[PDB]
């Protein structure tokens, strides 16, 4: 029903996006597409 | 320049030197202005779609509204009931105040960014 | 209304307003002809498009000989 | 024929303006 | 009162005045046809179908009369150049006159039907109400359309009893009106085969007769009658508009791409003939042929008909116009007078060079001369200081074979550049710019103007289809939704099936 | 034969007059440059 | 009560996502068009059709990825998977630009599906179908730009490619080649889009600052009930305000909301017409009077002549790389260039 | 009393499943060297 | 006579018939199972 | 080739683990639906 | 003539502004 | 109102939901990863690897130039790499 | 400037014809009331 508090789920999904998005920005400076 | 072609000259020179098309604040401006036009059309079509029958076929429906009447002139639940089903229920406003505030905020904020 | 000679002749042609066949009637047969016509427009389109290439069908001005 | 080019506009307005005047007056007479 | 955008709805329940209006519209369209032809006759120069054909002169309805066999004037000329002919009554003038007389007669019939609107024919014999049995009318009219369509194909196009239609060779050199026999095989669907046009109208005509007979005898199913509101004349307007914009998109495409019914001698070349160098290949093919059998360069190129050379020139490309560049193509580059000849460029080392041709996309194009392999060997430079390839440095000359400058060679760099600036347009012509006070700027042909108008009208009629379609299916709520619609019917969950009150939970 | 029952009065209010006149005058202002070319 | 009515029952059930008969056409086509775009921009190159990289896999970012158009040599081929060009080879299909037509065509039928959906839901719910009518303007824009415009040109190659930067190039192309900013049909589209956004913002702002005090809190949103009969803001005060600020004001709520439909829908329809002209190169490129004077009079200069110089720069400098099938070789000396730059 | 598999269920996983697959593919891509 | 592209035409015509027919078979089945109550 | 099972294996085991954990509750759904 | 035409139209628009503001149909309540 | 489906807020906070999805979501992420790391994505879609855009001493685009020979043209380019 | 000579009549009729139409409709509306 509500065993996992919703704010927990929102916080943990939160950095999940921050990690993936931040990974994509690091990748703009490394490897393919970095101009280097 | 204060002129029609002068405006276009400004734009072309600006793109060559600032690559404004590739600037996020211009892209938000386009989103503010495309979305503004979109939501203008949406809101106008949803209200027009749910006008309450007040007139005959031989007269403009506009005469169904009298300036300063207290009752609303359309059915917002019918509009919500149509739009909530066109997408899904919670992607629709049933609060007129939240809706009209949304209408104000989207193009204003987008044009702030492009300015 | 005014009666005329030509009116009286044409009369039965405008006399069955509202008459329907019951239920679905010829709807399945109509559906068959619609299907055939779609396939047939597809072929005509894809011939013009050069997506369907047929022997001895040269889709070019050089088909005027 | 090497005619006057403003001849066309002069003739056209010469017909158009007074005719429109009369049409306006006639139609609003009819609807009252 | 009625708003201005609804004045014509007073005809919805008045079949007699509806007929009066339709007659008036038909009178107007036919009158236009007659007026348009007279204006075109009064401005058409018939004296050179080679370098001043009808499509260079801004002629619009002339090619449609010519397409179905009207080719001559009471004045003695024909558009094929034949002179001393007697067209009979069905000259351009006679066709124009017939449309004006038809216009006058339709006008009078419209008056009669407008006054005597209350004909008993229009009343339903059971209810005394005006009513039009639209299902049966469809069958009557469809049967008629099929008779006409079949006869058009069986008699007019075949020559059985009629003139035939315009046909030509693939390079538009020798066109004329000929009877055409049906093509019954699969090449009858080839848009470039005229026999398919004949077979289409015969077979479709027979299908139309059979379908017409069906729709006169067989009533519509109740399901379909209800679904399509077949008691409402506006449903017919909705579907009719849809069919009309369908037909409008098709005629625009075939005009633009070309088909047996849009021949280039009536409408001008297409842009794709420029894109694919269609005439330039054929010209080269003939010059090689003349050369292999031992003709000199001057002889090989002099054998090139000017008419073919005139097609290999971008000024006749319909995709070189502009929206507000008005009038005939002659008003732009001028009235073509003569082919100047084929320009051959050579550098100081005797290598033949080739001007890069202007693509239709470009209002302006640089002058770039390449060798047979595609390597740049000369150009006209913009910045001069570091110029490597100037005509002066590379010694470029121009020699002409065939045409008006045949056997002439030019070596002074300004003159040679002048022809190189023209060579980007294809073959080089002498134009009369004085007579029309031509401004020098390319205009589109009737093929372009026709395509533009009909592509635009089609798109606009799609909206008419949407509007009148919506009006038919939502007639009950045109003036507004029900003021007693209750919130349970539009809120979620109350009914199992949306809108169906019998599915309550 | 009776007069036609389908006739109706037609209307254009003052505000629609102002709207339409504005539409026509601005459309003319826009296209006139192109007509003169 | 046959199978058709049983199916109608099921398609029209009130569920979280309404299906309807229109769903049969809408949902596969919308999903496939969306799926093709995400697939192409993640994995598919444009090397063989354009000489461009265009996927995440190749090193592109969200702004430069595209599903690019097929090569100019495909003409207007439908590029069916099973057609004569790819011959059922999926890999070749992707490399030849087949995902472009896939997205364009499936997208077109999805747009039909969605507009039918607006019709279907409106009929069942009982409202007038003006939202479907308004959506005719997006449809006209899509077909005129994505389908009609390349059909008039030599091939699909010159249609827009489905990507952010690729659409930017499309903009700049239309400036340099069509002088599209000079086109009165585009200007009417501009006035319609900017007119809508203005109307949008001024209508929302007005309502929010003519609200009636119907609750007690500093949040005015809670003081609205969607079933109340009363208008939630004063039209009378709004009319006075704008009459005294601007001279004129709306007085009829129905006209106002119709006008909001009218302005951006009309604007979009107008720009579509101008694009149809551009399919034929029927540009509003020049003013002949300006050019006659300028040719004869080298001291005559306007913003009009200044912008054509810019167009000529755009054409010569992007053409070789933007139309690689033409093998344009422009040596340095032929490139139009002002001083120093 | 709630059903687990619905039309809604199908719509969600029709988007959600390939989205995460694609995200993994795009994350891997950031480590590719030329 | 029966060209590669004509074969591909039938390939595509059949494939689309499969897709539409399969789709409708599935929809008719579900609609029979989960009816509305009246 | 070989890389296809490697890619497909996490999806297949994800599908198996969901099937096993949900199967009891999916049974009641199909049943309550006569 | 084209200058006269452009200024004439513009002046007609300004006069229309005058009438639309000061000679509007007055909005009346209920 | 509501149309009968289980509310999302109820589902994503439920233990059973996260039991199933803590497997399906990483599995899908790993599957996607492997599609790239194995190089299968290159082969499926025809995308050049960083080393196979040009031949060594070449700067010409392998641009498709024929409509019905286009399949063979691409293969001819690819063979000018093996 | 060497402008198109028919641009003047084009523009004049383009303004005059639809404006006159509206004025006719408005005035006969006013004499109704
Ligand atoms: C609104 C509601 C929305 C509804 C949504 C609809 C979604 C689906 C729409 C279907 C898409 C249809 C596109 C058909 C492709 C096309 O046209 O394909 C084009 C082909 C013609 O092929 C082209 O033909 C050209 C000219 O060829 C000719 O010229 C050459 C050189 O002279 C040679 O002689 C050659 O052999 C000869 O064929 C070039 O060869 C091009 O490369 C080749 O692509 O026509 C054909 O398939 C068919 C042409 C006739 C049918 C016309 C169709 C109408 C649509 C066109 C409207 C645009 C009108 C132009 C306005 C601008
Ligand atoms: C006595 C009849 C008659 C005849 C013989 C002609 C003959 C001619 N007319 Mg005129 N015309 C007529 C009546 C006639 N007209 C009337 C009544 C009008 C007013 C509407 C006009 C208006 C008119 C115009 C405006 C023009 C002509 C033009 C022409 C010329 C070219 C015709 C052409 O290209 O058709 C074109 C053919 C078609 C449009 C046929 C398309 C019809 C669609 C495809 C049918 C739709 C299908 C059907 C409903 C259902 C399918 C049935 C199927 C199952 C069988 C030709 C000299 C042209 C010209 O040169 O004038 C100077 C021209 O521009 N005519
Ligand atoms: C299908 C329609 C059609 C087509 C394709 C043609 C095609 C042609 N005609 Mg013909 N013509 C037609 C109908 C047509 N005509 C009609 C109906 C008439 C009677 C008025 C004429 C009278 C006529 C004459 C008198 C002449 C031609 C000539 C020509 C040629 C040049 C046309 C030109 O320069 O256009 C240029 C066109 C434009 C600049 C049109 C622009 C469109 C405007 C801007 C529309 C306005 C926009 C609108 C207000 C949008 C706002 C709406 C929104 C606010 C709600 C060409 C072959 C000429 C020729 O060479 O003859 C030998 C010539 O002298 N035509
Ligand atoms: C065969 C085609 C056809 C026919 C018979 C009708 C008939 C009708 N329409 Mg429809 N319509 C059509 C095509 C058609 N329409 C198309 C293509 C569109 C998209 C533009 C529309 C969009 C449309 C709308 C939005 C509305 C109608 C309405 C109506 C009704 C009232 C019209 C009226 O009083 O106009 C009066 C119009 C005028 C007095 C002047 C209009 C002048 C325009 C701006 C330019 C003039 C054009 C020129 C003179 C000649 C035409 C050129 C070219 C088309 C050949 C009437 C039943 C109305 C309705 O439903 O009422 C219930 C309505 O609101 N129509
Ligand atoms: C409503 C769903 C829908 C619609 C409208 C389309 C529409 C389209 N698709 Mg898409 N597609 C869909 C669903 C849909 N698709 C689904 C679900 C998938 C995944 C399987 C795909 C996968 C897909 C691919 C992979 C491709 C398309 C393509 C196309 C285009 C060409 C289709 C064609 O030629 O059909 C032809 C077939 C028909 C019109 C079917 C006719 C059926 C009639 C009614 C009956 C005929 C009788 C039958 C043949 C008898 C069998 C005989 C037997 C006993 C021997 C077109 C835009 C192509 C494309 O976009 O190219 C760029 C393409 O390559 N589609
Ligand atoms: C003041 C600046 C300005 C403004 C306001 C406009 C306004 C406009 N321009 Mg112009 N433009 C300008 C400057 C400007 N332009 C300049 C300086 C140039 C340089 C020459 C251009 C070049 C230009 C071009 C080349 C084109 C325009 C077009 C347009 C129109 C776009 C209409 C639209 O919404 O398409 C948006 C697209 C649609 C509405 C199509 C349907 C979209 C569907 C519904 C989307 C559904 C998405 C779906 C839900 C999934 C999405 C998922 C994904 C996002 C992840 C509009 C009238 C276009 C036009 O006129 O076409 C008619 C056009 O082709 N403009
Ligand atoms: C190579 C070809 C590839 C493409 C081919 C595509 C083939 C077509 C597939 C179409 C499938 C879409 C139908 C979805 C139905 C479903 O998943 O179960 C829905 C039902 C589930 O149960 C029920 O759900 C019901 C609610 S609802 O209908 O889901 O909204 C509820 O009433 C009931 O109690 C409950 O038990
Ligand atoms: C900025 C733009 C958005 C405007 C903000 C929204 C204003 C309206 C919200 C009012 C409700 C507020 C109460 C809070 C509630 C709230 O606002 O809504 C969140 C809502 C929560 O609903 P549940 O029933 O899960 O929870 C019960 C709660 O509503 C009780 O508070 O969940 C969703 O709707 C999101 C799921 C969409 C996930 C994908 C679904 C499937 C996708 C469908 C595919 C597309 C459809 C096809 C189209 C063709
Ligand atoms: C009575 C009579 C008669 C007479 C008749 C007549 C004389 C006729 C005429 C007629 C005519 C003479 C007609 C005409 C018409 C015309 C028209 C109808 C036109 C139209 C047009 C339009 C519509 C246009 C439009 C436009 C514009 C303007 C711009 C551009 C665009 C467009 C195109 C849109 C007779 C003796 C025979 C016989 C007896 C009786
Ligand atoms: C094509 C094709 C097909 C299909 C396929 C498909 C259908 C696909 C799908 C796919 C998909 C379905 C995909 C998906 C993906 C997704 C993604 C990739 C996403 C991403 C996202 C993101 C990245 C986000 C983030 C963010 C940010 C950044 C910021 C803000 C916030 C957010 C969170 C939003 C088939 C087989 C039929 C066959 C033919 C071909
Ligand atoms: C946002 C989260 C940080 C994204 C990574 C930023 C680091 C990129 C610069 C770098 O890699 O040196
Ligand atoms: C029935 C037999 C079909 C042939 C009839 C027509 C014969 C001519 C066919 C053709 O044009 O090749
Ligand atoms: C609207 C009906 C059409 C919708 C479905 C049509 C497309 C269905 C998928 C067809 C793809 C399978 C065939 C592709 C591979 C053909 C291989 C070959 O050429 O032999
Ligand atoms: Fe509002």
């Amino acid at each position: 029903g509500g065993r996992i508090p919703l704010w927990i789920v929102a916080t943990v999904a939160g950095m999940g996006v921050i990690v993936i998005v931040g990974l994509f920005f690091y990748g703009a400076y490394a490897g393919l597409g970095s101009s280097l | 320049p204060l002129g029609i072609s002068g405006t276009f000259n400004f734009m072309i020179v600006f793109q060559a030197e600032h690559n404004i098309l590739m600037h996020p604040f211009h892209q938000l401006g386009v989103a503010g202005v495309f979305g503004g036009a979109l939501f203008c059309a949406m809101h106008g079509s949803l209200v027009t779609s749910s006008l309450i029958r007040e007139t005959t076929e031989t007269e403009s429906a506009n005469y169904g509204y009298k300036f300063g009447q207290e009752e609303e002139t359309y059915n917002i639940v019918a509009a919500h009931g149509y739009f909530g089903r066109l997408i899904f229920q919670y992607a629709s406003f049933n609060n007129s105040r939240s809706l009209h505030f949304f209408l104000a905020a989207w193009p204003v904020v987008g044009v702030w960014f492009t300015a | 209304a005014r009666r005329t000679w030509l009116g009286d002749i044409l009369r039965p042609l405008n006399s069955e307003y509202g008459k329907v066949a019951p239920g679905w009637g010829t709807t399945p047969l109509m559906a068959v002809f619609m299907g055939l016509f779609l396939v047939f427009l597809l072929i005509i389109l894809e011939i013009y498009n050069s997506t369907l290439i047929l022997d001895g069908v040269n889709v070019s001005w050089k088909a005027l000989g | 024929m090497e005619v006057n080019q403003l001849g066309l506009i002069a003739t056209a307005l010469f017909v158009l303006v007074p005719s429109v005047f009369l049409i306006i007056l006639y139609v609003q007479t009819e609807s009252q | 009162g009625l708003p201005w955008y609804r004045v014509h709805t007073v005809l919805i329940n008045d079949p007699g005045r509806l007929i009066a209006a339709h007659l008036m519209h038909t009178a107007l369209v036919a009158g236009w046809a007659g007026s348009m032809a007279l204006y075109e006759l009064a401005t058409f120069d018939p004296s050179d179908p080679v370098l001043n054909p009808m499509w260079r002169q801004g002629m619009f309805v002339l090619p449609f009369m010519a397409r179905l066999g009207v080719t001559g004037s009471w004045s003695g000329w024909s558009i094929t150049g034949e002179t001393g002919i007697d067209p009979g009554f069905w000259s351009f003038e006679g066709v124009a006159l017939a449309h004006i007389v038809l216009s006058g007669l339709l006008f009078l019939a419209a008056c009669w039907h407008w006054v005597y609107w209350d004909l008993e024919l229009f009343r339903d014999p059971r209810t005394g109400e005006p009513a039009l049995d639209l299902p049966k009318m469809f069958g009557i009219h469809l049967f008629l359309a099929g008779l006409l369509c079949f006869g058009f194909g069986a008699f007019h196009l075949t020559g059985l009893f009629g003139p035939g239609m315009w046909v030509s060779d693939p390079y538009g050199l020798t066109g004329s009106v000929q009877p055409v026999a049906p093509e019954w095989g699969p090449d009858g669907f080839n848009p470039y085969n005229p026999g398919g046009v004949v077979a289409h109208h015969i077979a479709a005509g027979i299908v139309g007769i059979i379908a017409g007979l069906f729709h006169i005898l067989v009533r519509p199913p109740q399901r379909l009658y209800k679904a399509l509101r077949m008691g409402n004349i506006e449903t017919v307007l909705s579907s009719s508009i849809a069919a009309v914009f369908f037909a409008a998109f098709v005629v625009a495409g075939t005009m633009w791409y070309g088909s047996a019914t849009t021949p280039i001698e009536l409408f001008g070349p297409t842009r794709y003939q420029w894109d694919s160098s269609y005439f330039q290949q054929e010209i080269n093919r003939r010059v090689q042929a003349s050369l292999a059998s031992g003709a000199t360069l001057e002889e090989a190129w002099s054998a090139i008909p000017e008419k073919l050379a005139f097609y290999d020139y971008i000024g006749n490309n319909p995709a070189k116009g502009g929206l507000f560049r008005t009038g005939p193509m002659n008003k732009g580059d001028g009235i073509a007078q003569a082919w100047k000849g084929h320009a051959v460029f050579r550098n100081k080392e005797g290598e033949e060079l080739f001007v890069r041709r202007m693509p239709a996309f470009f209002e302006s194009f640089p002058v770039i001369l390449t060798d047979k392999n595609g390597v740049v060997k000369a150009d006209i430079p913009f910045r001069r200081a570091e110029s490597k390839y100037s005509f002066e440095q590379q010694g470029v000359t121009v020699s002409f074979y065939g045409g008006e400058l045949n056997g002439q060679t030019f070596t002074d760099p300004p003159t040679v550049k002048s022809y190189a600036r023209k060579a980007i347009f294809g073959e080089i012509f002498e134009f009369d710019t004085e007579t029309l006070n031509s401004d020098g700027i390319f205009r589109t042909s009737p093929r372009g103007w026709f395509t533009f108008a009909h592509a635009v009208f089609a798109l606009l009629f799609f909206f008419g289809h949407i509007w009148h379609g919506a009006r038919t299916l939502f007639r009950d709520v045109f003036s507004g939704i029900d003021p007693e619609l209750s919130p349970e019917q539009v809120e979620w969950g109350f009914y199992q099936k949306v809108g169906d009150v019998t599915t309550r939970r | 034969m009776e007069p036609n029952p389908n006739r109706q009065p037609v209307e254009l209010n003052r505000t629609s007059l102002y709207l339409g006149l504005l539409l026509i005058l601005v459309l003319a202002l826009l296209f006139s440059s192109y007509f003169f070319n | 009560r046959g199978w058709f009515d049983i199916l109608d029952d099921w398609l029209k059930r009130d569920r979280f996502v309404f299906v309807g008969w229109s769903g049969i056409l809408l949902f596969p086509c919308a999903y496939l068009a969306l799926g093709g775009w995400l697939t192409g921009t993640t994995f598919v190159t444009s090397w063989y059709t354009h000489g461009l990289a265009s996927s995440y896999l190749e090193g592109c970012n969200f702004l430069t990825v595209a599903v690019s158009t097929p090569a100019n040599s495909m003409g207007h081929s439908l590029l069916l998977l099973w057609g004569p060009e790819a011959q059922g080879d999926f890999t070749r299909w992707c490399q030849l630009g087949g995902l472009w037509t896939f997205i364009a065509l499936h997208g077109a039928f999805g747009l039909i599906g969605f507009m039918l959906r607006q019709f279907e839901i409106a009929r069942l719910v009982g409202v007038r179908p003006y939202n479907a009518i308004a959506f005719s303007a997006p449809i006209a824009v899509f077909v005129s730009v994505f389908l009609i415009y390349p059909l008039g040109q030599s091939s699909w190659f010159f249609a827009p490619s489905f990507g952010v930067a690729a659409i930017f190039r499309f903009l700049l192309f239309f400036q340099g080649f069509h002088n599209w900013t000079l086109n009165p049909f585009h200007m009417m589209g501009v006035a319609g889009v900017l007119g809508g956004a203005l109307l949008c913002a001024i209508h929302g702002a007005t309502v929010e600052n003519t609200l009636f005090q119907d609750g007690e809190g500093a949040s005015t949103f809670r003081a609205f009930n969607p079933t109340q009969a009363e208008e939630t803001y004063s039209m009378v005060t709004a009319n006075r305000f704008w009459s005294q600020i601007f001279g004129i004001a709306f007085s009829n709520k129905r006209w106002l909301h119709f006008f909001m439909l009218f302005v951006p829908v009309t604007g979009l329809w107008m720009s579509a017409i101008g694009v149809v002209g551009l399919a034929l190169n029927l540009r509003s490129y020049d003013f002949i009077s300006q050019e006659i004077r300028a040719a004869e009079d080298p001291e005559f200069e306007t913003f009009y002549t200044k912008n054509l110089l810019l167009n000529e720069g755009i054409r010569a400098w992007m053409a070789p790389q933007d139309q690689p099938h033409e093998n344009f070789v422009f040596p340095e000396e032929v490139l139009p260039r002002g001083n120093a730059l | 009393s709630y059903p687990i598999f619905t039309v809604r269920w199908v719509a969600v996983h029709t988007l959600a499943v390939p989205t995460i697959f694609f995200l993994g593919a795009i994350a891997a891509m950031q480590f590719i060297q030329r | 006579t029966i060209t590669p592209s004509l074969k591909g035409f039938f390939i595509g015509l059949l494939s689309g018939a499969v897709v539409l027919g399969l789709t409708f078979a599935v929809l008719i089945a579900i609609s029979q199972i989960d009816k509305v109550q009246r | 080739d070989w890389r296809v099972l490697v890619v497909l294996l996490p999806v297949l085991l994800a599908a198996g683990w969901a099937v096993r954990n949900i199967l009891p509750y999916a049974v009641k759904q199909v049943q309550k639906l006569l | 003539m084209e200058t006269i035409t452009y200024v004439f139209i513009f002046a007609c628009i300004i006069a229309l502004f005058f009438f639309a503001i000061f000679f509007r149909e007055p909005p009346r309540i209920t | 109102g509501t149309t009968g489906e289980r509310p999302f807020s109820d589902i994503i906070t439920s233990v059973r939901y996260w039991v199933i999805h803590s497997i399906t979501i990483p599995a899908l992420f790993i599957a996607g990863w492997l599609f790239v790391s194995t190089g299968l994505a290159y082969d499926v879609f025809g995308t050049p690897r960083p080393d196979s855009y040009y031949a060594q001493e070449q700067r010409s685009i392998p641009l498709v130039t024929d409509r019905f020979e286009a399949k063979q043209q691409v293969e001819t380019f690819l063979e000018q790499l093996k």
